[PDB]
């Protein structure tokens, strides 16, 4: 279709490696057809000549052709598999960069409406199946078409009415069987995918709700409709396996019609010859050997639908506009912050909650604001506006008497270092996990900062060479929390936003971090957002808020009196 | 040792459809027979009109028979892998019934161990990985040994030299694959670690884009994707130079065989070579039979190469499935007794141990008595097995000890009829019905609407009904039709209170709920905990003064048993 237009421009970056992988597919298929066609003719020509015509018949040339066609068949297929797979991996790099460059400016906002679980696993499975457009679809379709044309052109030097029936049948199934079978199996492809995700959600809600289904007795009758979805789902997989049966049986009948037509028509006469002799087998063995060019064709076009499916599931995901835009004013980050937001009344999309009811607070440079609010207060939503995940409507956020919107992304990210509640281990070497904060940091600085934070068990063995994340030295909560703080210390931003630094930590670690925060993040404006009441005594200011509104503010006291 | 043991498992599963896996072997033999019949008829026709110049219409009988051999082949091909699918569907349908029977019986205690996403790859992805092994690999593994051997038997009476070119490559193909298999397996272990941490590199960076933006590394992790994609290509293109050499060996011997057959026959008809034929001049029809069948000899082994990838994934998917069925499980004993009355029951326990399905004891020796129809809150430290006692009373955990319900040991009680007197309100709200109207009526789906309305307002689920688009029948599926946590919990309360119960269990109902709903959840339950004996585990120590008994549970033991004194 036309959904592939943005992605066919990525295949054009490497267009001489994809063309070489198709030319080698044509050469290999022409060598397979030529080897059997020449072998079929060589047997007939020599048998007719017989012993009497030994000296008259020149067998050296056909004997060199079978050796030549056999070598280019084996070497051609080896290099066609190498060149076409190598070009597939090169385009894969361009598909991944293109997908990542598009999903990045909309990382917090656009992907929030979907669910991160399936969405992120779907993008990887759709980029992987866009990468297989060349091998599954283009290479078999274009390799077959040129092979059909060259065979038809080559056989027209012998008989015109014979080359256009073998070429005519072969072309009439390259353009008819793939569409007639994509159209025949389109409902099943939709029905099967709908029933697969329907069984998945009926199974997840049957497993996750097994405690609440067993007690009320519905565990048996909610499995009965779970097994009736599978019965319907398995009947939509059989109907898809009966279109592969019909396509292989029909392709065997069309390759049988061409062989039988060549036996009948070419025996009547080949090129105005009453007794063609050895030319009967040249056309019969061409029809026999020319239909493995059409073996991949019918399963290639159904693959185009799956590629069309995945080419639009990404081209709408990557074409939704970014929530915020960063003007490239080329500003310079200041040494101090003095964060001030006069008024911020912000509401989520498709939500009437309106978490910020127009709050106001002023932070001076070096202060240690500690916003307190129970769960559901939308206190973390305040930290979203400061990093500009969402821009507020009818709100004013200023940063050193300059609005947050005026700062370019290159300087805003350097002005504010935030430690998120969910800290992500990048599944890379520990040196590559903390150089994310500050790329220019020397190797000595990494060890020192990782020491002062208290992560000494990481530097004990292979401290900067060990592999963290998946398939490596996984970190635990409270040992991963010191990594988020370690990154914020490398980043050295004047403002430090902490989002629940001690949400799930025991007494001994929480006490360390609160001192860990105050000792090192001492000259830096800190705006810490928690629902815990322990360490607020060292903060120069405390903000107590409920349902996006400031109730108890200006309390230099340890905590809200009632909260104690 | 293990991979051999997994393959033996895949054989034990392939018994439901052994009838369907025998017709794929039989139709492989029949499809092999029709190839010789096709090839022999074509040679008979071709020789007649080439050597004996017999016209088209005098060969009308072989043409009529050659069509049948072509129609029969197409029928067998259509018939052969419809039988193959029917074979592979029956393993998938039978095993998926065994997996679900293993999960339903294991109960919610064992199910909750893993995320429901990792359970639904076992039931959906792992099991469907095994179809193309019983449907396409196993049938083809036996068509790759019959058809090549059946073709040689057909050629041998004609020539022992044309049937020796084909049979000559039979030992050489697996011999040369082993030589290239040493180099391949060397690169499959050197590059195995690097390609395991580079394959999941994109999804690694693609997830955690929120951490990449907040540090400004968005433009510098494009270069990482560029280096992790250039390094994954170079390493895979080292593995593939050897995986396409083993594949291309079969393509080398299928064209050497056609070249040798064509040259040997072509030279034999000229007089240079005369060793193959049985002292009778080799005929044109004897050279077409061997040339037509030379590509058909290697086709079964070529298809087997493409379907061989299904062999590996069905063994990997048999590793996850086999260990799942070989985990020992301790599950509650199926009782047979019943409850005489629906009057609220009395709980009693002495030296009670609660055993996990894994086999460990969560709650140590604990003894308590709960008189009929008296609420009793159970508060304790986190991780101290306080929630395990609620599961053991529900019948989800097996216990060694004494736990009798109303004077009858809980082991003897039939779960189907014991849970008719039981109601529960979990910590996280889990709504398994399609519509919000059927979630409330989950206890009994045919209850009168007049009664339902009295149950809806009791739990105060009706106050936020207008906010929902469709009202009572608003779809409540987890995707795009959700409710608030304090809203999907107030409908779990209505589900619990619709049908009166003898024992009602509460597992931290007011957790991670907004202050607005927490007020209406509790006072809906604080009035529902008096009609029947209630055992609540609460996180908040506040406002428990009007609770008959308090048990403090530390390390799975009742240490402080008091009345909020």
């Amino acid at each position: 279709m036309r959904a592939l237009l943005p992605y066919l421009a990525l295949y054009k970056r490497h267009k001489w490696m994809l063309s070489l992988g198709i030319v080698l597919a044509i050469v290999t298929l022409l060598a397979s057809i030529g080897l059997l066609t020449l072998s079929g003719w060589f047997l007939s020509a020599s048998a007719v000549a017989g012993v009497a015509g030994l000296y008259s018949f020149n067998y050296m040339l056909p004997a060199a052709g079978v050796r030549g066609a056999a070598i280019t068949r084996t070497a051609g297929r080896y290099f066609e598999r190498l060149v076409s797979h190598d070009a597939t991996f090169r385009v894969l790099q361009h598909l991944r960069i293109y997908t990542f460059s598009k999903l990045l400016p909309l990382s917090p906002a656009g992907l929030a409406r979907y669910r991160q679980g399936e969405l992120l696993n779907r993008v990887v499975a759709d980029v992987d199946t866009l990468d297989h457009l060349y091998l599954r679809v283009i290479s078999p379709l274009v390799g077959a078409f040129v092979v059909i044309m060259v065979v038809t052109i080559g056989l027209s030097f012998l008989d015109f009415t014979l080359a256009f029936t073998l070429g005519g049948i072969m072309l009439l199934t390259l353009f008819l069987m793939p569409p007639l079978f994509y159209r025949a199996g389109k409902s099943t492809g939709q029905n099967l995918t709908h029933l697969r995700g329907q069984y998945r959600q009926q199974l997840t809600a049957w497993l996750q709700g097994q405690a609440e289904l067993t007690i009320f007795g519905a565990s048996d009758r909610y499995r009965t409709q779970l097994e009736n979805t599978e019965i319907q789902w398995l009947e939509a997989q059989r109907r898809q396996s009966e279109l592969t049966a019909l396509s292989q049986a029909i392709m065997l009948l069309i390759g049988a019609l061409a062989v039988i037509l060549m036996l009948w028509m070419a025996s009547g006469g080949v090129g105005g010859n009453a007794q063609p002799g050895a030319l009967i087998a040249l056309f019969v063995f061409c029809a026999l050997a020319a239909f493995e060019a059409l073996a991949p064709v019918t399963g290639a076009f159904q693959h185009l639908g799956q590629v069309i499916a995945s080419a639009v599931r990404i081209s709408d995901l990557t074409d939704q506009k970014p929530e915020v835009t960063f003007p490239d004013t080329q500003t310079r980050v200041a040494d101090r912050v003095s964060l001030t937001l006069r008024d911020v009344q912000f509401t989520y999309p498709e939500q009437s909650q309106q978490a910020l009811k127009g709050i106001s607070l002023q932070v001076n440079a070096g202060e240690h604001i500690a916003i307190l609010g129970r769960t559901g207060c939308g206190k973390s939503t305040l930290l979203q506006q400061l990093t500009r995940a969402w821009d507020p409507q009818q709100g004013e956020i200023l940063l050193n008497d300059s609005p947050i919107a005026s700062l370019n992304e290159a300087a805003l990210r350097q002005t504010i270092s935030v430690v998120p509640q969910r800290v992500h281990l990048f599944s890379a070497t520990l040196r590559d996990n903390l150089l994310l904060a500050s790329p220019g940091s020397s190797d000595e600085a990494l060890s020192e900062i990782l020491r002062r934070v208290g992560l000494e068990k990481l530097l004990e063995d292979a401290g900067l060479n060990s592999w963290l994340g998946e398939g490596g030295r996984q970190l635990s909560g409270g040992e991963l929390r010191r990594l988020a703080i370690a990154r914020a210390l490398l980043h050295d931003a004047p403002l430090v936003l902490l989002d629940q630094p001690t949400e799930g930590l025991d007494a001994t670690t929480e006490s360390q971090i609160l001192e860990l925060l105050a000792e090192m993040m001492r000259e830096k404006t800190v705006l810490m957002v928690t629902h815990r009441l322990r360490g607020l005594s060292r903060f120069q200011q405390i903000i107590v808020m409920d349902n996006g509104q400031i109730i108890e503010q200006g309390t230099h006291a340890e905590l809200l009196a009632r909260q104690g | 040792s293990r991979q051999k043991e997994l393959t033996r498992w895949l054989k034990q599963q392939s018994v439901i459809s052994q009838r369907w896996l025998n017709i794929s072997r039989l139709l492989g033999f029949v499809s092999g027979i029709l190839i010789i019949a096709q090839a022999w008829f074509m040679a008979r026709i071709l020789q007649h009109m080439i050597m004996e110049n017999i016209p088209r219409e005098a060969l009308l009988l072989p043409f009529t028979l050659l069509v049948l051999t072509f129609v029969l082949r197409a029928w067998v091909v259509w018939l052969r892998e419809r039988v193959g699918y029917h074979a592979g569907q029956h393993i998938r349908f039978a095993i998926r019934r065994q997996v679900l029977d293993r999960l339903q019986q294991a109960g919610p205690a064992w199910i909750q161990g893993k995320p429901a996403g990792s359970w639904a790859t076992l039931v959906l992805e792992q099991i469907d990985d095994m179809h193309d092994y019983y449907a396409r690999y196993l049938p083809q593994m036996a068509l790759a040994v019959s058809v090549p051997l059946l073709i040689v038997v057909a050629i041998f009476p004609s020539n022992w030299a044309a049937a020796l070119i084909l049979l000559g490559t039979a030992p050489l193909i697996p011999l040369f694959m082993a030589l290239v298999g040493m180099g391949a397996a060397d690169a499959n272990r050197r590059n195995f670690l690097a390609l395991a941490r580079l394959s999941g590199h994109f999804l690694d960076r693609l997830r955690g884009m929120e951490t990449l933006r907040i540090f400004g590394r968005g433009e510098a992790e494009i270069e990482s994707i560029r280096s992790a994609s250039e390094d994954f290509r170079q390493r895979t293109m080292e593995v593939l130079r050897l995986a396409f050499l083993s594949s291309g060996i079969l393509e080398f011997f299928t064209s050497l065989s056609i070249a040798l057959v064509a040259v040997y026959f072509g030279f034999s008809y000229l007089g240079e070579l005369d060793f193959g034929h049985y002292d009778t001049g080799v005929t044109l029809a004897a050279g077409f039979l061997a040339l037509i069948l030379a590509p058909e000899f290697f086709q079964p082994l070529r298809d087997l190469g493409t379907f061989y990838h299904a062999k590996a994934q069905a063994v990997g998917a048999a590793d996850s499935l086999k260990t799942f069925m070989e985990t020992p499980l301790a599950h509650p004993q199926r009782g047979e007794a019943e409850l005489a009355s629906t009057d609220p029951v009395t709980i009693e326990a002495e030296e009670l141990f609660i055993t996990s399905p894994e086999g460990k004891t969560l709650a140590g020796p604990l003894n308590f008595t709960l008189p009929a129809g008296q609420r009793a809150v159970l508060v304790g430290r986190s991780g101290s097995g306080k929630s395990s006692l609620l599961n053991a009373l529900s019948g989800f955990l097996s216990y060694q000890g004494s736990l009798r319900i109303n004077g009858i040991e809980l082991r003897d009680l039939s779960p189907e009829s014991w849970r008719k007197h039981l109601s529960w309100v979990g910590q996280n709200p889990q709504l398994p019905a399609a519509t919000l109207r059927d979630n409330v009526l989950l206890a009994r789906p045919d209850a009168s609407e007049q009664e339902l309305q009295a149950a809806l307002d009791n739990a105060w689920v009706s106050e936020f009904l207008p906010l929902l688009p469709q009202g009572v029948d608003t779809p409540v599926g987890d995707q795009a039709a959700r409710l608030s946590v304090g809203q999907a919990q107030r409908v779990a309360v209505a589900r619990a209170l619709l049908n009166p119960c003898s024992l009602l269990l509460l597992d931290e109902p007011a957790a991670s709920l907004d202050a607005h709903s927490e007020q209406r959840v509790m006072e809906a339950l604080n009035a529902a905990s008096l009609r029947q004996t209630t055992l609540m585990v609460t996180h908040q120590l506040e406002d428990l003064a009007d609770w008959d008994v308090i048990w403090v549970m530390q390390d799975g033991r009742i240490i402080e048993q008091g009345r909020y004194a």
